């Protein structure tokens, strides 16, 4: 009935110092039945990651659309897409579909490549850009997640203990959830290098 | 090379568009029409060719009404005047649809002034091939208007358009002068009868039939009606009694 | 001089004439003789029918329109299919909204006002058809004639097609006797296909030949051919 | 809101409150509901303050291109083009109109517009959700051709009772006075209009 | 009306041949001269752009060698206006391809869509042909290193060497005597700029006059890299085999 | 080796002889115009010729009513004009309604101007032979002239002549305005400008004006409007008596 | 939301406050309400937070072609009469409630305009679920004849009573000054009066606090 | 209607596009306009030839902007100018800062500004536009940069260059003048001088046009507060500002 509330799933991203993490849980079911436990929600178009919370088919279809959309960019302009670009193309993406949306939650995450400044950010299905400095979810547990994040984030936070933080974070809200877990995902964010960790969770 | 005649929207290199020009030609060919504006109201009338004994009097008519209180004669293509008519007629049902009061005849005028400019404006159409003269009674007066193939349009004190428009034109002036403080409605009838009969000298070969109409404040009050009987009658009388 | 002027009706000649109407014209005074004539009861029409060989039937010239109304033909028989069709459906309209019988006279403005729309715009070419419309409405007995100029004339009679001068001089000379023809429908079908015949010149009209059609006060539009038209040679 | 337009012998005269609600809460206490369309022809606006605002901009626009071409449009005309915008589009507006104008030839004029679309033309028409209460004391006090000093107290004392007995109507009472002298704003303070 | 200004650009000749592909195709062979060479380790693009100036700028210039796809590539012969209109189809085509299947276009379905669109413009519409001659340079799972021409005629064709623009026959020629099988990338490097050398209409053969490219897959990353000489690359090049 | 001269492409001399040809179109009515600025007014006249006795002089008119600020005064052929006329009026109302304020002089100008543009480009559409000049006292920029051609091109202007004998006006203000230093005319009332004009238009084409042979339009603050044979009647008679 | 628009005697000023909510739960702590429409117009957005700020920059577009078009400044009452019609056309689908104000050669302004379309114009105004605290505020503490000082304490006053009274409203106060003669102030946080107390405790893990399954590097290059 | 729905451009039995051609000679025949580019700036210039001495010469802007960061000059026929102005600003829009929130870099605008010229070269009905077009830009990735822009719709980038009527002759001035470490005040003294060989008549800040794209101008932007903005980068100088580098020149 809910669209957003078939599939279940979370995201969340969160700042550091020179550092961005980005996280999500696998799981993709249809109510009660758990059906995959392998469905991943982070992406990425160069160096800037998106991960994506909602409705599975519209995930997996706007996904396509911004690898679609960051190719001929791209080709267009002959750079990579920078993060606060790619945000207003989210925006402008989703409000297009005003009156008949995308039944997601997207969130962007990445470094500008010629700054260097970290940033994060989170709309809702109809492209309102929320921009934070220090963390943004999204998904069935969401609640859950504002919690946890307001309580256990400090900022400047160095890349291995946000990893910490962060994955606490996700898994304390996600075994609150009946829609969200089954496994776990979290992407640490560098200048140069990123790197990507499987959590290991309860599976109920 | 030249060959600018060919093709409407296109201008000479003096600046003209040969094919309205040639419309005027078809016009000038036509049967002559008149109208005389009086101190109240507007008189029209207008040569009938009676080619054979076999067409029936009265029957062709060819004074049309636009509304209630406008109409018009025209010289030329009598089916391109029709058309003319037809895009009048619409025109003042659209104006009365949402302003409710009868279309003013200054008003009406450039509606189908604008009408005929749009046929001169582009290669797929050919421009009207009629003179027009209307006009009737509004809200401030009587008006009467000429258009031209080309979409020229101005009030006159009197208009004259076709075969005659010599002799008529010559007859209009004349009357312009010894009638400065107006005409009456009633007089005008008899004298549009009479300028129609001595415009027939430039085709007295073939017998014709007179047909008058009138839209006078204080005779027709107001509307456009026919001339008939016994005041059709009396303008021939008078013509006859002046032709001699 | 001409060669330029013709390619299509929306140009006009320097002397102010439409060439491709006139063409359209030329193709009536090639088509087959046809004849109109009305009293103040009755109004008739009269064709020679034309065949291709002796082996071919004559193509037939007479459409029904409406029950009170139609018409004879002269010149390109598929446009006056499309024509006769339009004034069935004009008269069609009037009955079933305004429970009316259209009128003859507003039946020949719709004719004209419609080939009118065909002489103005690029492509379209004019209708290659004449036609002889007779009716009888509110106002007694009508005869009109109609050229693809868009030029409708009411008539007492006419004749239009090849040699159609001849039974036009005739209708012209004998005005004061058939117009009184009021009451006898014969003596008014007779009065037509003495008409006719002042068109003729290499055949004699025969059985399946002659086509003729009567409208009147009592009587309502039909079509007479075959044995049923015997009597009238 | 309460609305009213009364023709006199000089000319007409427009009354309005200036309340515009949410339900119970008062949205503008100080509203113009009085709006010109032409130069002398204005209209009283009640129903939808989105609807009535977009009708009225819709005929200022239809009467300034007939001021173009045509001259200046009678008060019948400028009834006309609101009336085939409210009853062509009757099942999309909540909007009731008031029109009144001053010609020249035709002195002092005024139409009504209500929800049907329908047009009637009277000396004085009243409207809006505060006129029911206010319709005995204006039949038995309303006559044709009063001075201007007698059409303004006629409105002062209607519209103060509509807003006495309407919690739909408040504010000031506007009004706007049409004759061959020009066009005249008046504004009257509860104060001075609730003692009455 | 228009049918009097008309060119008529769809339409064959007596002969059998269609008017504005063959004058479209005799405006390309006035344009710069491209040229495609094949190896078995990997592609070689090369072109070389009418005469220009000293003040025209070489770094932000790529006027004749374009990037379709992320193994597609493609050098131009032609109106550069009409070149990119396609080259901007082309790029939504791969796309749309990606998005349903996701994998990448297959070099061959890429060109034909191209040459349909351009034969389009071949059969209706009565607009003229792209003045344009394509060739591709690009890599799939199917063929492996493929290289297309096609011509406003909406025909293309596949070829181990090929040259597009002026001097065609001249440079065919040339490659047809000295081109082999098992040639190495570098090998075809050089192949490509003396064919060049000996076409250019100009005196000498420089580097701000050239255009380089190769799609070669990695010896060692073992997967399809694309790379666009940079002025100074050329220009380094150039030097190697004996041209300064 | 024919065509290049009946449609809207170029010459291969890089011209538009249909462009060249609407020009020569502006001429045909035989009336010349001039528009100059005041201290906070604008004036326009034109010539006013009434060849018939059978016409009515007061529908006779080149000077057009746009909006309740702007009037426009055309050399040209009447139907090209009124068509040109109706657009302008049109474009007017709907500016207002669209965006809430008062068409400005020099805006109105730019669009007509774009539009005639358009005719130059597109082929089925033939440009119309008309020389429009727009005034106004813009609540912005002051007293305002801005003229249009068939070519599409708009200019604002000190003042400005245009018809058959041009250029003996045009030389004759650019000698007022070396004189005077000052590019406007230095007078407080419009009723002094317009006699400035009248002035100008007879001392430079050489022929006296009666009250029909004048046709007058002046634009003031939020109102333009056109004079009277009677109120150009009284300004006739304040030239003759200076002289 | 909570925004206001006050009218003083050399121009004009508007502030709202910086909280935005899903239901119950604040979604952002820190957005920007106030609009630039162009240089000298800026705009107040209470309502649907994407349909505020969609409109808000498909009439700023437009009115900065007007701009270059005309060669003029934009006006305050072409910006109000894009937004009506536009927002009218959709019958209030576009739940966008905008507080329109600023400076042009003709002046200075203050709208308002609602989802449905329809204008109300005044000396002082508000929107929001905070409407009401602000209104209070505003009804009686404005006089005729502020001063640019007097004006800013008055909207930012009327802020925080939604601040404080809506749960609707909070955090901090975005403030924006357009005076007649000057280039239009932007003062974003003018006010902060919700800062975080310091946290009681750290919550930083110690290192290796969680369970990892399987780890990889990820590539970016081409 | 629009009978006209076939290519008013096509080839000739010898390759030449007729139309594009003879748009190109129109372009010859229109008032000189050049451009240079410095190491940190570009400036574009343009000679205002007067229809008449009682025209104001304030009304007619041959130098136009684009976007705070681009700006456009040209030689040819000036309505056809004016009209592709107006459609290069809207599609700066609709085909960018409504996507991205952000304006399109200076080669991506000419890009669109090409296409629409290109469309002119092929569809149904239309003569190409009878203009050269010189584009001035900066963008965050590219730096400075300007392109010139065909009729046909082709576009090639500049160091400098100039077109119009003594554009041969000008091109040759620039040669000499141009290189590699040039700053924008000397870019805009190179810019007056080789101007000065196209006018005959008065050469002043009266019958000049001449703008910049250099630092951003922060009192330009028309309002304070946010710090990632800060002012356009276009600069159209005024009469004044011409004569003060002409007093000493
Ligand atoms: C009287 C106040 C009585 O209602 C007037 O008629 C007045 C008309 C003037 C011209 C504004 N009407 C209003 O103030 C209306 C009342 C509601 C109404 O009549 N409708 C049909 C909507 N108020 C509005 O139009 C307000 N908008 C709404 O959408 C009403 C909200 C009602 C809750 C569902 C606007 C003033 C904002
Ligand atoms: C006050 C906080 C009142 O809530 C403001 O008006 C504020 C506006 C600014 C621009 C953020 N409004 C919101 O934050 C609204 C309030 C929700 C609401 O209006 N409803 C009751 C629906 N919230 C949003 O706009 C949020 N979006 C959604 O909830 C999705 C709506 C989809 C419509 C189909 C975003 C802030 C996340």
């Amino acid at each position: 009935s809910d669209p957003s509330s078939i599939n279940g799933g979370i995201v969340v991203a969160m700042t550091g110092k020179d550092c961005v993490a980005i996280a999500c849980d696998l799981r993709l079911g249809s109510q009660s039945l758990g059906v995959s436990n392998k469905f991943e929600k982070i992406f990425h178009y160069g160096h800037v990651f998106l991960g994506i919370t909602g409705l599975a088919t519209d995930v997996t279809t706007l996904n396509e659309m911004f690898r679609y959309k960051t190719n001929l960019y791209k080709l267009k302009e002959e750079r990579a897409i920078e993060p606060e670009t790619f945000t207003q193309l989210v925006s402008s993406s989703l409000y297009e579909r005003r009156f008949g949306p995308y039944f997601v939650g997207p969130v962007v995450a990445g470094i500008n490549s010629k700054s260097g400044k970290p940033f994060i950010a989170g709309f809702d299905l109809i492209g309102c850009i929320d921009e934070a400095k220090d963390f943004i979810v999204s998904g069935t547990a969401s609640d859950q997640l504002f919690g946890m994040c307001e309580s256990l984030y400090e900022p400047n936070l160095e890349p291995e203990d946000l990893f910490e933080t962060i994955s606490q974070a996700l898994l304390n809200a996600a075994d609150r959830d009946a829609l969200s877990g089954w496994g776990a995902v979290v992407y640490i964010i560098k200048k140069d290098e990123v790197v990507k960790r499987y959590l290991k969770m309860r599976q109920d | 090379g030249t060959g600018y005649d060919l093709s409407n929207s296109v201008f000479s290199p003096d600046g003209r568009n040969f094919q309205v020009e040639y419309a005027v030609k078809a016009v000038e060919n036509g049967t002559t029409s008149i109208g005389i504006k009086c101190n109240d109201g507007v008189v029209f009338a207008v040569e009938k060719l009676i080619t054979s004994k076999l067409l029936v009097p009265q029957k062709n008519v060819k004074i049309q009404v636009v509304d209630r209180h406008i109409g018009c004669v025209y010289s030329g293509l009598i089916p391109d005047g029709r058309h003319l008519v037809n895009r009048g007629r619409e025109e003042a049902a659209s104006f009365k649809k949402l302003y409710k009061t009868p279309i003013p005849i200054p008003a009406f005028a450039d509606r189908l002034g604008q009408y005929v400019q749009a046929h001169t404006l582009y290669n797929s159409v050919r421009p009207f091939g009629v003179s027009t003269i209307f006009g009737g009674v509004d809200k401030n007066g009587a008006h009467l208007y000429m258009l031209e193939p080309s979409g020229s349009y101005w009030g006159y004190k009197g208009a004259a358009t076709g075969k005659g428009r010599q002799s008529a034109k010559a007859e209009l002036e004349k009357l312009v002068d010894h009638h400065p403080e107006g005409l009456s409605a009633r007089e005008a009838v008899k004298q549009a009868a009479k300028i129609i009969y001595l415009a027939h000298e430039d085709n007295k070969e073939k017998d014709f039939e007179l047909e008058i109409s009138w839209c006078s404040l204080s005779e027709t009050n107001g509307l456009h009606k026919f001339v008939k009987g016994d005041l059709l009658q009396e303008a021939i009388d008078f013509a006859q009694k002046e032709i001699n | 001089f001409r060669n330029n002027y013709d390619g299509d009706t929306v140009t006009f000649s320097p002397t102010g004439r439409l060439f491709q109407v006139e063409y359209a014209l030329e193709a009536i005074k090639q088509g087959s003789v046809t004849v109109g004539l009305r009293s103040n009861t009755h109004a008739v029409l009269v064709a020679l029918k034309r065949n291709a060989d002796e082996l071919s039937s004559y193509q037939k010239k007479i459409i029904k329109c409406d029950e009170h109304m139609g018409l004879s033909l002269a010149g390109l028989a598929p446009d006056a299919r499309v024509l006769s069709n339009y004034l069935r459906q004009q008269c069609n309209y009037s009955s079933l909204v305004f429970n009316r019988k259209l009128a003859v006279e507003r039946a020949g403005h719709l004719l004209c006002d419609k080939a009118q729309k065909n002489t103005q715009s690029y492509g379209g070419r004019p209708y290659g058809v004449g036609l002889l419309i007779i009716g009888y409405d509110k106002s007694g007995a009508h005869l009109l004639e109609f050229q693809p100029s868009g030029n409708v004339t009411e008539l007492y009679g006419t004749a239009i097609g090849a040699r159609s001068q001849g039974a036009k001089t005739y209708l012209e000379r004998t005005l004061d006797t058939f117009i009184k023809i009021d009451g006898n429908p014969d003596e008014l079908i007779k009065a037509g296909v003495e008409a006719i015949s002042q068109s003729l010149r290499d055949e004699s009209l025969t059985v399946d030949n002659l086509s003729i059609a009567i409208v009147g006060k009592d009587t309502p539009f039909t079509i007479y051919d075959g044995e049923a038209v015997a009597k009238y040679i | 809101t309460s609305i009213m337009a009364v023709t006199f012998k000089d000319g007409v005269i427009l009354g309005a409150d200036s309340r515009t609600t949410t339900g119970a809460y008062i949205a503008n206490r100080v509203t113009d509901k009085l709006t010109r369309v032409h130069d002398k022809i204005w209209c009283c606006r009640s129903g939808s303050a989105a609807d009535t605002q977009a009708i009225a901009d819709i005929v200022q626009y239809h009467l300034e291109l007939y001021t173009s071409q045509y001259g200046t449009p009678s008060t019948e005309t400028a009834a006309s083009v609101f009336k085939e915008l409210c009853y062509e589009n009757k099942d999309n507006l909540t909007a009731g109109i008031i029109v009144a104008g001053y010609d020249d030839k035709n002195k002092g004029e005024v139409y009504t517009i209500p929800l049907g679309g329908s047009v009637h033309k009277l000396p004085y028409a009243i409207a809006g959700s505060g006129s029911t209460f206010i319709y005995g004391y204006c039949d038995k006090n309303f006559r044709e051709n009063m001075s201007k000093e007698e059409t303004v107290d006629f409105i002062k004392h209607s519209l103060s009772q509509a807003i006495k007995w309407d919690g739909s109507s408040g504010g000031v009472i506007r009004m706007v006075v049409l004759t061959a002298a020009g066009v005249e704003r008046l504004i009257f303070y509860p104060d001075e209009y609730e003692q009455l | 009306g228009s049918r009097r200004y008309d060119s008529r650009t769809t339409i064959f000749s007596p002969e059998g041949r269609l008017y504005q592909v063959e004058y479209a195709l005799e405006s390309i062979s006035h344009a710069g001269t491209a040229i495609g060479i094949m190896a078995s380790d990997g592609i070689v693009l090369a072109a070389e752009r009418k005469v220009t100036s000293t003040l025209l700028e070489q770094d932000t210039s790529t006027e004749k060698l374009y990037k379709l796809n992320d193994k597609i590539a493609v050098a131009v012969a032609g109106l550069t206006a009409d070149a990119e209109i396609l080259i901007n189809t082309a790029r939504i085509h791969a796309q749309n391809y990606l998005k349903t299947y996701n994998e990448d276009i297959p070099v061959e379905i890429l060109v034909r869509r191209l040459s349909d669109i351009k034969q389009g413009y071949t059969q209706h519409g009565g607009l003229r042909p792209f003045g344009v001659s394509f060739i591709y340079a690009g890599y799939d799972d199917r063929y492996g290193y493929q290289l297309y021409t096609s011509n406003p005629s909406g025909n293309y064709t596949g070829w181990k060497a090929i040259s597009v623009g002026a001097n065609t026959s001249a440079a065919q020629t040339l490659l047809q005597m000295d081109y082999k099988d098992d040639m190495k990338v570098d090998d075809a490097i050089e192949l490509a700029l003396k064919t060049l050398s000996k076409t250019t209409d100009s005196s000498a053969l420089t580097y701000d006059r050239l255009e380089f490219a190769t799609i070669r897959k990695g010896a060692n990353d073992g997967e399809v890299y694309q790379k666009i000489f940079k002025p100074q690359e050329i220009k380094d090049i150039l030097v190697k085999t004996g041209i300064t | 080796a024919g065509y290049d001269r009946h449609i809207t492409i170029f010459s291969p001399e890089g011209r538009l002889y249909q462009v060249e040809y609407a020009f020569k179109a502006t001429n045909q009515t035989n009336i010349n115009s001039l528009a100059v600025r005041g201290k906070d007014c604008t004036v326009v006249i034109s010539q006013k010729k009434v060849p018939d006795k059978l016409l009515d002089p007061t529908t006779v008119s080149y000077i057009f009513c746009i909006s309740r600020t702007i009037g426009m005064v055309v050399n040209g052929p009447i139907p090209d004009a009124r068509n040109a006329a109706l657009r302008a009026k049109a474009e007017a109302a709907e500016f207002r309604y669209k965006y809430g304020y008062d068409m400005p002089c020099d805006v109105l100008a730019k669009r007509m101007a774009n539009l005639s543009q358009i005719y130059t480009q597109r082929a089925y559409m033939r440009p119309l032979g008309v020389i429009l000049t727009f005034v106004s006292v813009d609540e912005e920029l002051g007293p305002s002239i801005y003229k249009t051609d068939p070519a599409g091109y708009y200019v604002g202007y000190k003042a400005t002549a245009t018809g058959p004998k041009q250029q003996e006006i045009t030389t004759n203000l650019e000698n007022h305005f070396k004189k005077s230093k000052i590019d406007h005319i230095n007078e407080e009332s419009w009723e002094k400008v317009v006699e400035f004009a009248i002035t100008h238009m007879i001392d430079a084409l050489g022929t006296e004006f009666s009250k029909n042979d004048l046709e007058v339009g002046v634009a003031t603050k939020d109102k333009f409007f056109t004079l009277s044979a009677e109120n150009i009647e009284e300004r006739l008679v304040a030239i003759a008596e200076q002289d | 939301t909570t925004i206001v628009g006050v009218k003083f005697n050399n121009g004009v000023v508007i502030a709202a406050d910086t909280r935005s909510t899903q239901g119950p739960i604040v979604a952002d702590k820190n957005c920007a309400k106030l609009h630039r429409i162009s240089p000298k117009i800026w705009c107040a957005g209470a309502g649907t937070a994407a349909d505020t700020e969609a409109v808000t920059q498909l009439i700023g577009s437009n009115i900065e072609l007007h701009s270059l078009y005309t060669s003029r400044e934009p006006r305050v009452v072409s910006a109000l009469q894009m937004l009506k019609q536009h927002l009218f056309k959709y019958q209030g689908h576009i739940g966008a409630y905008l507080i329109v104000a600023g400076v042009d050669p003709t002046g200075s302004h203050l709208f308002s305009i609602h989802a449905h379309g329809s204008t109300d114009v005044g000396y002082y105004l508000s929107l929001g679920s905070g409407s009401l605290a602000a209104m209070a505020v505003l009804e009686s503490h404005w006089k005729q004849d502020l001063t640019k000082e007097e004006a800013i304490k008055l909207a930012s006053d009327a802020i925080q009573a939604g601040i404080w009274n809506d749960l609707g409203s909070g955090s901090n106060v975005d403030v924006c000054v357009m005076e007649i003669g000057k280039d239009a102030e932007y003062l974003r946080n003018y006010l902060t009066p919700n800062v975080r107390e310091e946290k009681q405790k750290s919550y930083k893990f110690p290192r290796g606090t969680t369970a990892v399954l399987k780890e990889s590097i990820v590539n970016i290059c081409d | 209607t629009d009978r006209y729905s076939f290519s008013l451009t096509t080839f000739s039995p010898s390759g030449k596009l007729g139309q594009i051609d003879y748009a190109l000679t129109a372009v010859k025949q229109g008032v000189t306009s050049l451009g240079i580019k410095a190491t940190n700036g570009v400036v574009i210039a343009t000679e205002k030839k007067s229809s008449s001495p009682l025209a104001m010469s304030e009304t007619l802007s041959k130098v136009s902007l684009l976007t705070p960061d681009i700006g456009a000059v040209y030689s040819g026929m000036g309505p056809d100018y004016r009209v592709l102005v107006d459609k290069s600003r809207k599609v700066a829009h609709t085909s960018y800062k409504r996507i991205y929130g952000e304006y399109p870099p200076t080669k991506l605008l000419v890009s669109e500004v090409a296409k629409i010229m290109q469309e002119a070269t092929q569809s149904g009905g239309v003569r190409p536009f009878g203009v050269s077009l010189l584009i001035a830009g900066h963008d965050e990735f590219n730096g400075f940069s300007l392109y010139q822009v065909d009729p046909s719709g082709s576009y090639f980038p500049w160091k400098a260059t100039a077109i119009g009527k003594g554009s041969v002759a000008a091109k040759t001035f620039l040669e000499k003048r141009w290189n590699d470490e040039l700053e924008l005040e000397d870019a805009i003294h190179i810019a007056l001088l080789t101007l000065k060989e196209s006018v005959e008549g008065e050469f002043n800040g009266d019958t000049i046009e001449l703008a910049i794209i250099g630092d951003e101008n922060p009192d330009l932007l028309g309002y304070t507060g946010i710090p990632t903005d800060k002012g356009p980068r276009f600069r159209k100088l005024t009469s004044q500002e011409i004569n003060d580098r002409l007093e000493a020149l």
